[PDB]
């Protein structure tokens, strides 16, 4: 029956370590700056370095 | 390419003989046209799983017959492919400008009635037509 | 010291209209610029076809450009200083005028090839620049060896200028006519069989509007130059302010005919 | 993957000769080829070279307008061309396989060679002529560059080759940096501009024979004296 | 089943109380705090130019030097973007084909589309030129996304409305992926290639994991067709392009949907997204001819890769990040930086 696997299905994702809204924005918006610093198309680099120039 | 060391000019020319080919191919590519067969279809199928791709000539011009006879239902990726296609032989978002020969016994709609080689004579004069008025879309003619 | 005496040979030596021709110069500098920014901004019109419409607008500015000089630039001072401005003047029109032409049959030529029915499912630059490079070639001729020791031989609108090559300019520009109707007829004749065949167009309805507006247009220069050809005798050939004018008016028009047919085009040009 | 030589032999002094090669089992048409040399009793010295296409034509400073070189796509076939041979020409002469786009390996499959016998450069230097060696023991061998062949790319043009007794040259390595297909994994070696070191882990067997360096940076292609060892 | 309908409408209740203690705003509601991008200039750099047709796919090799594209004149082409310099050439079984792959080693290309069969080549073979390795059959309509899983394993989906994984050696599928009722349409690889997401003409996505054979959640909250999906290599996001003229992020640990982009000349639907490589950057091609080159923690400033006069088929980075490519109906891979 469609209504038991959905019945399932809804009690697996209850079953979740459901997360706060703003822990994964803080992962994304860390994640983001940590590796801010290398960012190639937002970081300048010298002209000689850059194989497309 | 004087800077260049020894190996640059082998590869500078393998890229021109891969252009080269690649020339070619599309020159003898771009003549071929293209008739989607949806349905007098019965003697159109032999006179000129899945869906069938067909490839026949007539009066020196090459055509290309594609054959969805089962698709009736909704076209998701069927019709977002078939955009460059320059007839569709009958027996939304994309075809509301496609011209639509039919068959019996901007969009603009033809009718012919036919041993019978018209089957084939009728389809073709219509290629010819859908693709005139392009051309003068083309030259600001029209 | 040419100057003097050949104006006195031919007696043309004894400025509101001046200002009405710099105005109507100035509207065609401004309609062949409001058409060139028009196919500048459509992402659409980058086809070779819009490329050369935009030679043909910059062709006729720059002729309309250069009459405009030629208008501030009169003046008592015209028999007071070195031919050299009388060359320059008179290279400057033969070269736009050429230029204008040599573009309108390069566009008829792109046409007709386009749809010609062997292309019916490289030569840009080509095209252009053998326009531009003949027009001036044929520009700087009288300078290198072809003008009048030879007063006998000198000329009447210009009066220091030979007589024959006034016979080849007017030669080149009725083949080059002849070839312009003869590409459209052929066109017209090409897409009236293959499309009346078939039995499922109102193309002339524009094509001899296209020659309609050339014609007249062209001819009253083309008729007064060929009267050139006695010395003061004939009096008409002394009135050129209101017939050249006719000639670079040729240009006021081409920011219509070629534009304002199709539906695009009109689109982009009102908004 | 076989290329097979031959037109070799014995000719008189004065007159001309022909060689010839068919290869077997790879898309011909891709490839470029070189014809190599080698004397009798001293090291390798390349001859010439065509490419992928019949574009360009390279030979040899020493005996240039004396041969040439010609491919025939159709049929599979390489041909060479030689004139007015002279003492110095007799050698073995070899077929060399070699393709270039970004990455390949040139150089990669060496023919079997045939007999010939008659009646400004930069220079590579070999470090030594022949070194003892005993089974088990690491090897080294070195040559050095006049000049410096690396690139503002990165390339380097070097190739490492070896020699069995008897047998065909082997590629070892290209770029003098790069392994190449079906050989070992206990070769290496690096090195610095104009100083190039060959390193051999572990030697156990089939290793005897002799080792060559050579370079590519520019026409002509140049090798170097040899290195023998001995077991 | 009124009893089986009434828990599962008590666990949905349940999911919406869960979710109301936890969800207070979005990233482009508390991420303003960063700097903007601001006006960004980008430029061609080359003009990668030989495919005669309608581009519909683009792909990079992990070198972030080589580039696999694929043409409706049915031809996929391998370029050097360094040089402009092209590397090979590959001439397809027919010409609807939809989409490509790279192999991550460097050996092996595979493409599919309408003819039911997703097509294996291997590159690096010792005769010197590429030949058809596998072909893979079996499913029975058109063949939509195929992404290489390493040298043994490949994913794809399909017009059956169904997925499959596969093994190319054996030639049968291993595993096989049902639940959907309508086309699907585009599938993403996972960083690690542990999960999928694959979106389909139902106005929703599904996640799956190949390991399981069976999905572990459903996204929905689009009104139309889901033509673009792809992934933000952390790992923990995915972002939506759909036919109801908006863009979306959906997350996966917070049981909705992150940022919305959309903007009113937008009157038509997204042919493709892609991520920057630091995570900045998000660009979109539309049907209005444009590259939007949008801004992720921001939801309203952009850019625009304007050049292309055509419908923007694809658009892809490296993963050095340095380089980017478009491909277009215009037929023209761009490089810009
Ligand atoms: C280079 C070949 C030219 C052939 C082209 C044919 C049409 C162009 C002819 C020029 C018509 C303009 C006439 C006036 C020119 C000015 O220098 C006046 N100031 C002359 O004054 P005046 O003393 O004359 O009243």
């Amino acid at each position: 029956a469609q209504a038991r696997k959905l019945v399932e299905q809804l009690k697996m994702e209850a079953n979740i370590d459901r997360i706060k809204v703003s822990k994964a924005a803080a992962d994304l918006m860390a994640y983001c700056e940590a590796h801010a610093k290398e960012d190639p198309l937002l970081t300048p680099v010298p002209a000689s370095e850059n194989p497309f120039r | 390419g004087c800077t260049l060391s020894a190996e640059d000019k082998a590869a500078v020319e393998r890229s021109k003989m891969i252009d080269r080919n690649l020339r070619e191919d599309g020159e003898k590519a771009a003549r071929e046209v293209k008739l989607l067969l949806l349905g007098g279809k019965s003697t159109i199928v032999k006179q000129m799983t899945g869906i069938v791709e067909t490839h026949f000539t007539f009066k020196d011009l090459h055509f290309k017959m594609f054959d969805v006879g089962a698709q009736r239902s909704e076209r998701k990726k069927w019709i977002h492919c078939f955009e460059g296609v320059t007839a569709i032989i009958f027996c939304n978002k994309w075809f509301t400008d496609t011209s639509i020969i039919l068959f019996l016994n901007t969009k603009e709609i033809y009718t012919h009635f036919t041993t019978d080689t018209k089957n084939v004579q009728f389809v073709f004069d219509a290629v010819t037509d859908v693709i005139i008025k392009n051309n003068l879309k083309d030259c600001g003619l029209f | 010291d040419i100057i003097v005496r050949h104006y006195n040979y031919t007696g043309k030596l004894n400025k509101l209209t001046s200002v009405v021709f710099i105005l109507i110069c100035c509207f065609i500098i401004l309609e062949n610029i409001f058409v060139l920014l028009t196919i500048w901004k459509t992402k659409k019109f980058h086809r070779p076809m819009y490329y050369f419409i935009g030679n043909l607008a910059l062709s006729d500015l720059l002729a309309g450009v250069a009459y405009t000089a030629n208008l501030l630039l009169s003046g008592a001072t015209t028999y007071k200083l070195t031919p050299a401005q009388w060359f320059l003047r008179e290279g400057s029109m033969f070269v736009a005028l050429s230029a204008s032409v040599w573009s309108l049959l390069a566009i008829a030529i792109e046409r007709y090839i386009t749809m010609l029915k062997m292309k019916l499912h490289f030569r840009l630059f080509l095209l252009i620049s053998a326009c531009w490079v003949i027009s001036l070639i044929l520009g700087g001729l009288p300078i290198m060896g072809w003008n009048c020791s030879a007063l006998s031989s000198c000329s009447t609108v210009l009066p220091l200028y030979h007589k024959h090559y006034i016979l080849f300019c007017t030669t080149v520009f009725t083949l080059l006519l002849l070839s312009i109707v003869i590409l459209y007829c052929r066109i017209y004749s090409l897409v009236r069989t293959r499309s009346r065949r078939l039995t499922f167009l109102a193309l002339l309805k524009t094509v001899i509007i296209v020659l309609s507006v050339f014609i007249a247009c062209w001819a009253p220069l083309f008729i007064l130059l060929l009267l050139d050809v006695k010395v003061k005798t004939c009096d008409i050939l002394f009135r050129a302010e209101y017939f050249l004018v006719l000639a670079v008016l040729n240009s006021g028009t081409n920011p219509i005919i070629y534009t304002l047919t199709n539906k695009e085009m009109r689109r982009a040009f009102i908004r | 993957v076989q290329l097979v030589e031959s037109g070799g032999g014995l000719v008189q002094p004065g007159g001309s000769r022909k060689l010839s090669c068919s290869a077997s089992g790879f898309a011909f048409s891709s490839f470029g080829m070189h014809w190599v040399r080698q004397a009798p009793e001293k090291g390798l010295e390349w001859v010439a070279y065509i490419s992928s296409g019949s574009g360009t034509i390279y030979y040899a400073d020493t005996v240039k307008g004396r041969f040439t070189i010609s491919r025939d796509d159709p049929k599979n076939t390489l041909f060479l061309q030689m004139t007015s041979l002279r003492s110095e020409d007799t050698a073995m002469y070899y077929c060399v396989r070699s393709i270039y786009y970004y990455g390949s390996s040139p150089f990669d499959f060496w023919g079997q060679g045939t007999t010939l016998t008659v009646s400004s450069d930069i220079v590579m230097t070999q470090a030594t002529s022949s070194v003892p060696v005993t089974p088990g023991e690491s090897v080294s061998i070195s040559c050095r560059s006049s000049k410096s062949l690396l690139h503002s790319n990165g390339n380097t043009y070097l190739y490492w080759f070896l020699q069995r007794p008897g047998q065909s040259p082997q590629l070892l390595i290209y770029r003098m940096s790069n392994l190449a297909s079906g050989v070992p994994d206990r070769f290496s070696g690096s090195g610095s501009g104009t100083a190039f070191t060959l390193t051999i882990s572990r030697l156990e067997a089939e290793d005897v024979g002799v080792y060559y360096c050579m370079q590519h940076l520019e026409y002509p292609l140049t090798f170097g004296a040899g290195t023998k060892l001995e077991l | 089943l009124d009893q089986l309908r009434q828990e599962a409408e008590q666990l949905k209740n349940q999911i919406r109380d869960a979710r109301k203690a936890c969800a207070d705003a979005t990233l482009s509601q508390i991420t303003n705090n960063i700097d903007p991008v601001g006006r960004i200039q980008m430029r061609t750099r080359r003009t990668l130019r030989g495919h005669l047709a309608k581009i519909y796919a683009m792909h990079w090799g992990t070198d972030s030097r080589l580039l696999v594209s694929a043409s409706q004149d049915g031809k996929l082409i391998i370029w050097d973007s360094y040089t402009t310099n092209k590397v090979h050439a590959i001439p397809l079984r027919s010409s609807w084909v939809m989409t490509c792959a790279y192999a991550p080693s460097g050996n092996y290309v595979a493409c599919g589309g309408l003819d039911n069969i997703c097509s294996i080549y291997n590159l690096k073979t010792r005769e010197g030129n590429v030949r058809v390795s596998r072909e893979l059959a079996g499913h029975t309509g058109y063949l939509s996304c195929c992404r290489f899983l390493d040298d043994n394993q490949i994913v794809t989906s399909s017009g059956d409305t169904t997925c499959a994984l596969w093994d190319i050696e054996t030639g049968q599928q291993t595993t096989t992926f049902t639940g959907h009722t309508g086309d699907v349409m585009s599938l993403s690889l996972a960083p690690d290639t542990r999960l999928f997401v694959s979106g389909a003409c139902d106005a929703s996505a599904k996640l799956w994991d190949v390991r399981e054979g069976m999905c572990r959640q459903t996204f929905t909250g689009h009104e139309s067709d889901i033509n673009a999906i792809c992934f933000f290599p952390n790992g923990n996001a995915f972002a939506t392009g759909s036919d109801d003229a908006t863009c979306r992020l959906f997350d996966l640990r917070a049981d909705q949907e992150l940022m919305t982009y959309s903007h009113d000349n937008i009157i038509c639907g997204i042919t493709s997204v892609s991520f920057s490589k630091s995570g900045r950057l998000l660009l979109a091609g539309y049907d209005d001819f444009n590259c939007n080159v949008w801004d992720a923690l921001k939801a309203d400033r952009a850019g625009v890769l304007a050049g292309h006069d055509n419908r923007v088929s694809c658009l892809g980075v490296t993963d050095d990040g340095m380089a980017v490519a478009t491909g277009s109906w215009d037929s023209f891979l761009k490089i810009w930086n």
